RNA sequence: GUGUAAGUGCACAAGGGAGCUUGACUGCGAGACGGACAUGUCGAGCAGGGACGAAAGUCGGGACUAGUGAUCCGGCACCUCU
RNA sequence: GUUACGGCGGUCCAUAGCGGCAGGGAAACGCCCGGUCCCAUCCCGAACCCGGAAGCUAAGCCUGCCAGCGCCGAUGAUACUACCCAUCCGGGUGGAAAAGUAGGACACCGCCGAACA
């Protein structure tokens, strides 16, 4: 079996992009590469338990155990020291990537309160989109009664595209609820 | 695939307000999953002078 | 025009770099030549190098039709290639060699062919 | 003090000795390491005294 | 005045120069870093000291941008 | 960036990470550097018994150069000495 | 012996690098397909490893051309300097820079193997 988003991209999105941009060789078609969800606690510098709550939230939402990022620089304004856990990170590739993308697009984004769309201006040169949530309640993989403190994210979708226009085209064809500019 | 480092998976029917049985794997153990809204039914996927005229005309 | 490097660049540069980093401790002589392996996704190749003179005493590969005729897996092809290099070294008079893994992990096909050279009469 | 010279004798009699130092607060418990013993010609572990 | 303190001279430098014949074990240079790198038949000590591993004549060469010291096995009479 | 001053080095890494481990060994040591002397420093290699490694091999503390005190006197452990 | 071929090495390791333009996939070199087996992720079959060849030269790779950026670089002269004259000033004999300029340069050599003879 194939995830429906991946099957859709294989069949119709590829031909749509090929018609739109007229790539010289078959393997210029821009595709998704990986998805990274970053949850930087920052406040975990005092109490470690915040990093554990972040670990559980990420593991529940993505489905795989997240990796704790160490602080690679000491700072005094944030009373940071090298080596304590600051934030988590998950790299999603392949089938798990596609499933997660389907879940997010079709369930999580519409569940956001007074959702008005995500700006299509967040790409950077190579068409790797990155937005950020403020809480984790949109996903039903978590329990509202279980959660106690909001924890936002930074979802970044790195693609094979070379330009911002191609990246936004691929994401819009995928079903991203962009705004209009 | 490491056996004991990740949670469970199960084919669950995802339900929306439109009335669609969505047979696909999920982690929720309800067997059938119900959501109120999704892409199929979401709306995104789917002057003072005037006030004077209303009041007095 | 792709924005960054291709994955082939990363792989090739990393392999050349980590082959060079192990060539520090491994160098071949006339009586103790360096047996360097080059492995692709489709084939495997070996040579016997005397590093002082920069020559090659013996060589073997899965390109050769005689070893291509075997129907075994990639591991079987590597095993037979190891046998070929072993008996060619025997015909070359070289008895002891030093195994140069060419920057690849000593496992799978390369380990199979190195073992194959070992029990075929090459002490290394 | 800190890092005092410590004495570790061979476990199997002969009271053969090596000396070294360690943090007595990083390693408060007695140190155990395996070392060559000349008379036995063998590698036995040595217990800090 | 705060100043007035200095350490002893360490007598570092090159001990045998190019063309000098040496015996095995003979110290070639006394250096702190690896200003000269070991070449053929030349080893490196704990304090980055170069010494001869075989008898012969000292030869200063450059290998891949680094100055190196090698020993040439002078021909037996 | 290299625990620590400075300098000489180190990107081939000597810098960052991971697995196993105790060579932070015993008997020695060709040949040397430096030196009034006393001090000090490097050292291939041999043997025993080990660690890591598929193997070649490397390991007689730490990238290197500071982190120390002669003789006398006395304490402790062992010795097929008296 | 030949080929726009693949590897292993070199050279007081850029005269070689970088950049631009134009090409190619015979065997090879790769990208590529998948995670069933050896094996792997401080999470991720991304990488490592394994199993295959549907597609592709878009990249890598290599081929030809550009001095463009970097790089190499004289001779002469000068700075400086050993010795000797010279009361100072300076001079004679010998050595001789750096910078700059003319220029060079889009690498060269070696050993195997592929395909062709």
């Amino acid at each position: 079996a194939l995830p429906r988003l991946k099957q859709r991209y294989r069949e119709e999105i590829r031909e749509a992009l090929q018609q739109e941009f007229n790539y010289a060789n078959v393997m210029q078609i821009p595709g998704v590469v990986k998805v990274v969800v970053n949850m930087g606690v920052g406040d975990a510098a005092r109490d470690a338990k915040l990093i554990n709550g972040a670990i559980n939230d990420l593991a529940l939402i993505t489905g795989q155990k997240p990796e704790v990022r160490r602080a690679r620089k000491s700072i005094a304004q944030f009373k940071l020291r090298e080596g304590m856990p600051i934030g988590a990170r998950v790299t999603l590739r392949g089938d798990r990537m596609w499933e997660f993308l389907d879940r997010l697009i079709s369930i999580a984004l519409p569940r956001i309160r007074d959702f008005r769309g995500l700006s299509p201006k967040q790409f950077d040169g190579t068409g790797n989109y990155t937005f950020g949530l403020n809480e984790q309640s949109m996903f039903h993989e978590i329990d509202v009664d279980s959660i106690d403190r909001p924890r936002g994210m930074d979802i970044t979708v790195v693609t094979t595209a070379t330009n911002d226009a191609e990246g936004r085209a691929l994401l819009r064809a995928l079903g991203f609820p962009f705004k209009e500019n | 695939m490491k056996t004991g480092i990740h949670p469970e998976y199960v084919d669950t029917t995802v339900q929306c307000g439109c009335g669609h049985s969505f047979t696909t794997r999920s982690t929720k153990q309800s067997g059938t999953i119900v959501v109120e809204v999704c892409s199929q039914c979401h709306p995104f996927y789917t002057g003072r002078v005037a006030r004077f005229e209303k009041r007095y005309g | 025009k792709p924005v960054g490097q291709n994955i082939s660049e990363v792989r090739r540069n990393a392999r050349l770099r980590r082959h060079a980093r192990l060539r520090k401790k491994v160098a071949g002589t006339a009586e103790v030549p360096r047996l360097v392996v080059n492995r692709s996704a489709r084939h495997i190749h070996v040579q016997l190098v005397n590093d002082l003179n920069g020559t090659t005493l013996a060589a073997a590969s899965s390109i050769e039709a005689d070893v291509r005729a075997i129907d075994g897996d990639k591991k079987a092809h590597s095993v037979r290639v190891g046998q070929l290099i072993a008996e060619r070294a025997k015909a070359a008079g070289v008895e002891t060699v030093v195994f140069d893994r060419g920057g690849y992990t000593y496992g799978g096909r390369i380990a199979a062919l190195a073992d194959a050279a070992r029990e075929a009469g090459l002490k290394f | 003090d800190v890092r005092p010279k410590i004495t570790l004798a061979c476990e199997v009699c002969k009271h053969r000795n090596y000396i070294t130092k360690k943090n007595r607060r990083n390693d408060p418990d007695r140190l155990e390491i395996k070392k060559f013993c000349p008379n036995c010609g063998t590698h036995q572990p040595h217990k800090e005294s | 005045s705060r100043n007035g303190r200095d350490s002893a001279a360490q007598r570092l430098g090159v001990k045998r120069f190019g063309g000098q014949v040496v015996k095995a074990g003979e110290i070639l240079v006394r250096q702190r870093g690896t200003h000269f790198h070991p070449g053929v038949n030349v080893g490196r000590g704990g304090d980055d000291t170069l010494f001869a591993l075989a008898p012969g004549a000292v030869e200063f060469g450059a290998k891949r941008g680094r100055k190196t010291v090698n020993i040439v096995p002078v021909a037996r009479p």
